């Protein structure tokens, strides 16, 4: 009778209807996956096409329901995740136009092919042959021709491109209440209405300052340490005075540093935790590799796996006959059916990833009790986030000794923790400048802070006063530097990765602390303690039903982003830095003294 | 005397079409020797919760009348068939008595019940203007008006069609998997209780 008893009863409707369609379309865009075949990809095509026009209608008819008059707040986020126009709010022409440049950037982006001058009978594709130079070549040239010749290329062709998609996505976030495209991506973090536990758009912004502000001495320090070893490897081109060159960072875009594991181990003579022969000499089979996955994950207590999804997933490549894409996926059909799209292979990397996938099934399964809008992470970082927890847990020395792919009698020294704390540093703490300049290049050019004609400028002065990467050669406004990257051309959130390293942390330590740790947290597992997965499985039912806030407090009794756990997590590494950090530098500066 | 005439347990556990939640079928049992044991070993069951009687003692109790309610609902739902409860089933298709005296007997129907293109022809009330009363069906199709204005028969905003399909698929988790449920219901009155055990010499 009342507006709120409308909206429960329209949402239950929508909730039965949603499911049922939700699962048609999951199934198809599976057996799209699972068997790349054409009416596969017709069915799949008809699916979300009937699943995008009952979400349009359902938009339609949820936007008769006010929010101010809403006081239950499942019902009030339901209702606001449902009423969102997304592009529909535009008009036809305009709209088209967007869908248009939008898939004109996908299909540029994926269909780039640079190559070598004078030699055009065949030319390489980015994602076959330019990761391998970018990632594993040794020659400077080679590497600058590649990097140069690829920003060249899609920055002439992507460039007024990017300019037509910037205007429409902030025409398309203004008409949907939003300052800019910025806001509207920052709106996933946005909660409104809880006492106590309320954080707004504008606030994620000072947040990711403030930790990235401590997170810049470890950073400058691996950046110095990374710098000298690259000095070794490079003689002349690397300044001690200077930033790194860009096309020096070990990929294409300088986003990962795991690829100078090579050229900077602190101890080459030390081998490594790769347990890779010892599953190849037990005969470790993908089933026994999520046998054991499930085993640690009902040893900290969480559900076992269900049968359909012992029945359903294909954990294992099919054939060549049958093409899938070899994706490593977590799906959540819904209906109760959850998978794993993996093709899995022996190796230490395909065990941590299933661990990874299975985490990601069982923060699938714990919320599945929820009403269908908020069967999802309480934001866009704690999907991962749970999976990487798992992931670091499964890699430590004990739980490789408990499970007897390592050797009783193997000695942890100082020297291998050194080792291992430096790949992930070069794998973590690497990424965290390089997602922030990203992502606040694209938040002020959004909010039209930065002008037109002063992109690339103000870009790479970014790179080097935050990064502390430097171009090699300067760069005007007909390239777009930035668009070579796949999140930016294809219009993807960028601050996930820098929001879910934080919470990986800040989880692993409240995690650690609740199953009784007495040495350092890289040392930590959570196999055989059910207070700790109890911890998480309080955060994990929630979903979306709550705010972020609230299950941050759920998990770490902190309800802000916090970088303590990472600084603690990369302690022994920052004591042995500033150690070795004494001779040179510490520190860049913005001048072209590289280069 | 010869044991004959036995009750028709072998056409409610094992019926080629079972009923929608909604219109639940309802069989009374009367006049005939009551064999509970092929109940027992006609399937293994997901719950054979009894409320009142114990399991065992049924064969050797003689009741006036039986009734046996079939209906197929799905698996998260078995919980709801019992007194005391609360959900869509138990406020708006089938509600049990606070006192119930009997049991309830469910399981999985997946190879009989579940299609892959889905199954539409089990349906299920989740909109009703009142909570059940015990024992009671309603088979209206009435567009429920959840607005103000008022519907006028025809489907539209704010106007909604009751009965929904359990859209059953072989896929399904096992919280959502088709579950057949026979409710044995016995009953007592001044009549000359008439269902009865077998009898040996
Ligand atoms: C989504 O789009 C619809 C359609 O434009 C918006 O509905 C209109 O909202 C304006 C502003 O309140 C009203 O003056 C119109 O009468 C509404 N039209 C209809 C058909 O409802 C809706 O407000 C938009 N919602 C959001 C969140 O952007
Ligand atoms: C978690 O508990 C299991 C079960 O108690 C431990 O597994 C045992 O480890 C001891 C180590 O000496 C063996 O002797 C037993 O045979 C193991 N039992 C089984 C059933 O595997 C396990 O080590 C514990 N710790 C971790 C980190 O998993
Ligand atoms: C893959 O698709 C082909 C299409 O003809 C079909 O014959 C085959 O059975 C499918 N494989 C699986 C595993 O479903
Ligand atoms: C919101 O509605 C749900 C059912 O839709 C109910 O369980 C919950 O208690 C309600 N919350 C409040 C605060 O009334
Ligand atoms: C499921 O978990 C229980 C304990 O939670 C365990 O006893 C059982 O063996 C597990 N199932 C399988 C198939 O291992
Ligand atoms: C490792 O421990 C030994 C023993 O004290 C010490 O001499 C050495 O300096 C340590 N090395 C590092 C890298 O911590
Ligand atoms: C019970 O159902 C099965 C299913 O095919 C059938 O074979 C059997 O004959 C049935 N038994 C009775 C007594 O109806």
């Amino acid at each position: 009778s009342t507006i709120e008893e409308q909206a429960k009863t329209f949402l239950d409707k929508f909730n039965h209807e949603a499911e049922d369609l939700f699962y048609q379309s999951s199934l198809a865009s599976w057996n799209y996956n699972t068997n790349i075949t054409e009416e596969n990809v017709q069915n799949m095509n008809n699916a979300g096409d009937k699943w995008s026009a009952f979400l349009k209608e359902q938009s339609t008819l949820a936007q008769m329901y006010p929010l101010q008059e809403i006081q239950n707040l499942t019902v009030k986020l339901q209702l606001q995740a449902l009423q969102q126009n997304g592009s529909s709010v535009l008009s036809e022409d305009k709209s088209k136009r967007l869908n248009t440049i939008l898939n004109t950037m996908s299909t540029i982006y994926s269909t780039g092919k640079v190559c070598n001058p004078d030699n055009p009978q065949e030319c390489l594709l980015l994602e076959p042959g330019l990761n391998e130079i970018m990632a594993n070549s040794l020659d400077y040239n080679e590497r600058l021709w590649a990097w140069e010749s690829w920003r060249s290329e899609v920055g002439k062709q992507l460039r007024p491109l990017y300019e037509e998609y910037v205007v429409l996505k902030n025409e398309m976030a203004r008409a949907n209440h939003y300052e800019d495209y910025g806001d509207y991506w920052r709106g996933d973090y946005e909660v409104n209405g809880v006492d106590g536990y309320d954080y707004s758009r504008g606030q994620l912004i000072e947040d990711v300052e403030h930790t990235f502000e401590e997170i810049k001495p470890l950073y400058e320090h691996l950046h110095a340490y990374v710098r000298a070893k690259l000095m070794n490897a490079y003689p002349s081109y690397i300044s001690p005075i200077g930033c790194l060159p860009a096309h020096l960072l070990g990929d294409m875009w300088g986003r990962f540093w795991t690829n100078l594991y090579s050229l900077t181990v602190p101890f080459g003579q030390k081998p490594n935790i790769d347990v890779t022969d010892a599953m190849v000499d037990q005969a470790w089979d993908a089933q026994r590799i999520f046998k054991e996955a499930e085993k640690f994950f009902v040893s900290v207590g969480l559900p076992n796996m269900t049968q359909g999804f012992w029945e359903n997933s294909m954990l294992t490549d099919p054939g060549n006959v049958q093409k899938a894409v070899c994706h490593p996926t977590a799906w959540d059909l819904g209906k109760g059916d959850f998978r794993i799209l993996m093709c899995t292979k022996v190796t230490m990397d395909d065990f941590l990833t299933a661990h990874h996938e299975m985490g990601h099934i069982q923060y699938d399964m714990a919320y599945a009790a929820q009403p269908f809008l908020l069967r999802n992470g309480a934001n866009e970082g704690f999907h991962e986030a749970v999976g990487e927890i798992m992931s670091l847990s499964a890699a430590t020395p004990k739980h490789l000794k408990s499970i007897g792919l390592l050797s009783p009698d193997f000695q942890e020294d100082n020297e291998t923790e050194i080792n291992f704390l430096l790949k992930q540093a070069l794998t973590i703490v690497g990424t965290l400048p390089f997602t922030y300049m990203l992502e606040k290049w694209r938040w002020m050019v959004f909010k039209g802070e930065i002008p037109k004609d002063q992109w690339m400028k103000k870009w790479w002065e970014m790179k080097r006063e935050i990064v502390g990467v430097v171009e090699p050669v300067p760069h005007d406004e007909t390239y777009c530097d930035p668009a070579s990257l796949f999140h930016v051309s294809n219009d993807y959130s960028f601050i996930r990765y820098y929001t879910r390293t934080l919470y990986q942390f800040q989880f692993q330590e409240a995690l650690c602390q609740a199953a009784k740790h007495e040495g350092p947290l890289h040392k930590c597992d959570i196999s055989n303690s059910t207070e700790a997965g109890q911890k998480l499985f309080n955060m994990l039912r929630l979903g979306k039903s709550e705010p972020w806030t609230l299950a941050l407090e759920n998990v770490v009794g902190a309800k802000n982003m916090n970088v303590r756990p990472l600084l603690n997590y990369f302690e022994p590494l920052f004591t042995w830095l500033k150690d070795q950090n004494k001779n040179s530098f510490v520190g860049w500066s913005t001048d072209w003294s590289p280069y | 005397p010869n044991i004959t005439n036995l009750c028709p347990f072998h056409e409610v556990f094992n019926a080629t079409t079972f009923a929608s939640v909604y219109a639940w079928n309802r069989k009374r049992i009367s006049n005939c020797v009551a064999d509970y044991s092929v109940i027992y070993n006609f399937a293994p069951f997901f719950a054979f919760k009894c409320y009142g009687v114990s399991p065992t003692k049924l064969n050797d109790l003689c009741f006036t009348n039986v009734y046996a309610d079939s209906f197929v609902i799905r698996g998260n739902e078995v919980s709801q068939i019992a007194p005391g409860q609360t959900g869509n089933i138990a406020d708006y298709n089938y509600k049990l008595p606070d006192d119930f005296t009997g049991c309830v007997i469910a399981w999985n129907s997946n190879k009989l019940d579940s299609k892959p293109s889905g199954n539409y022809n089990y349906l299920y009330r989740l909109f009703r203007k009142s909570k059940l009363k015990p024992f009671e069906r309603d088979i209206s199709t009435e567009i429920y008006q959840a607005g103000n204005k008022p519907c006028n028969g025809v489907a539209g905003p704010n106007c909604y069609s009751p009965l929904q399909s359990y859209g059953f698929r072989p896929t399904y988790g096992v919280g959502h998997q088709p579950y057949r449920v026979v409710v044995l219901s016995f009953e007592l009155l001044h009549a000359p209780a008439t269902v009865c055990g077998p009898k040996k010499s």
